[PDB]
């Protein structure tokens, strides 16, 4: 419950019409329910799941920074006193995108991590792992702040591991992970240049590799790329 | 804003 | 409740910093709770109710017909029967939707209008009361549909009459009111030729007493009047 | 889309 009723199935394609709808709330309780059916997912349904929630946490997150701004100027020397409103919704809005972050750090500990035994699925559920850890990283400020940002660093390091081992540079999951793992570096971990070589590396390994593709698979990593080479770009 | 995926 | 222990001017200043972080959801329960607290509203809390609402409504508008095409195409000559899960879908958004309307509603019977003594505010609710009859209207489909477009009608007449006594034609309260009136005409009540006439009525009207204003009366003015103008040019 | 404000 609430979506213990309805058949795996249903959700699977109420999920798609949610997306086409752009309810992306609704398509991560339907996902959300279809994961806690208890059987693996096939590559399109961790897409649905993992598009689901990036929507919802990106929602929220863009929400968060906005408000951090408004409270930090309130902060600042000769800002007139407003008095507690502006940080107490600044923390509802962080206490909801906390909630989601656990809920999904929650799928993936039960039970998705320890039934997925394919590199396509394992290094993809390690690379949520890492991204939710890290979203909750963008917002901790106290005694806990450093062992959540070794998690994200722990979940992307295995994911690194088993992607090096058994997929080719090529592949979408590994330079999102990639990418994803070269962010963290650049803006929690403080190692920019930890950041820039693994984009540089991961941006060059995978550019050696596209004469093995087909005319679609080319597409899928070069667009990619693309994010390697705009971050790049930018920290430059 | 730095790109996520 | 939930906002019965939150201060009206705590309610205000989160609806706004909602308004800037795009969270609509979030200011339409804070407008909510200061409604609640039984004062009348400000011109710019007005704004803000109505603001909220009409963000959180269109949203779910757009999501229903998104839903409502696919489920039409299901229902065509040769397509393949899904079973009964867009039906479900596009039922549980358009519950939903009903819900936010009767929400609006109920706050402007419990006791928005009755307490409403000044043309612009009296005008403003009916407006929002014509409105979300209407949303209900573009979703009812039984016995009470006759009843609900009348309801739309009877209050966006109202609102008609007084701010035709009571306010310049180029009021933008008055011009939005007859923009609305003019689309329920087009597409609500079947009657595309009030809804032209309407629109141009008003435009005319609106043209002629633009030399009464000061440069920022006349920006606001002729804003709406562009929107009079860009149905005007796709209806005829 | 026809225009409602
Ligand atoms: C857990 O991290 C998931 C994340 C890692 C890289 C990428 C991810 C997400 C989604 C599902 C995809 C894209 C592509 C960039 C764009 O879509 C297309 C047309 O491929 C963006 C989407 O959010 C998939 O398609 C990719 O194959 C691949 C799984
Ligand atoms: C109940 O119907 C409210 C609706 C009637 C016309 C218009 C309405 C809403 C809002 C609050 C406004 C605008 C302007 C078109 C744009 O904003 C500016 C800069 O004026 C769009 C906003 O939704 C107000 O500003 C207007 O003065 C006026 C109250
Ligand atoms: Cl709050
Ligand atoms: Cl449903
Ligand atoms: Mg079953
Ligand atoms: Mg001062
Ligand atoms: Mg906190
Ligand atoms: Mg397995
Ligand atoms: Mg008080
Ligand atoms: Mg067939
Ligand atoms: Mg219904
Ligand atoms: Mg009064």
């Amino acid at each position: 419950g609430a979506m213990g009723s309805m058949e795996r199935a249903s959700l699977i394609q109420k999920a798609k019409l949610a997306e086409q709808a752009e309810r992306y709330e609704d398509m991560a309780a339907f996902m959300k329910g279809a994961v806690e059916k208890g059987e693996e997912l096939s590559n399109e349904e961790r897409n649905l799941l993992s598009v689901a929630y990036k929507n919802v946490v990106g929602g929220q997150r863009a929400a968060w920074r906005v408000l951090s701004s408004i409270e930090q100027k309130s902060n600042e020397e000769g800002s007139e006193e407003k008095g507690p409103e502006v940080r107490e919704y600044r923390e509802k809005v962080e206490t909801e995108l906390q909630g989601v972050c656990d809920t999904v750090l929650g799928l993936l500990d039960s039970h998705l991590i320890k039934e997925a035994g394919d590199a396509e699925s394992r290094v993809f559920y390690l690379k949520m792992k890492g991204d939710y850890y890290r979203y909750l990283a963008e917002v901790a400020t106290g005694d806990d702040k450093k062992r959540i940002i070794d998690s994200a660093r722990s979940a992307y390091q295995e994911a690194m591991d088993i992607s090096k081992k058994e997929m080719p540079p090529t592949h979408p999951i590994r330079l999102g992970l990639a990418l994803n793992f070269s962010v963290f570096h650049y803006e929690i971990a403080n190692s920019p240049e930890e950041a820039i070589s693994l984009a540089k590396t991961t941006f060059d390994e995978a550019m050696a590799d596209l004469h093995t593709l087909s005319e679609d698979s080319y597409k899928d990593s070069t667009l990619i790329m693309q994010l390697l080479r705009d971050n790049l770009t930018l920290w430059t | 804003r730095r790109k996520s995926v």
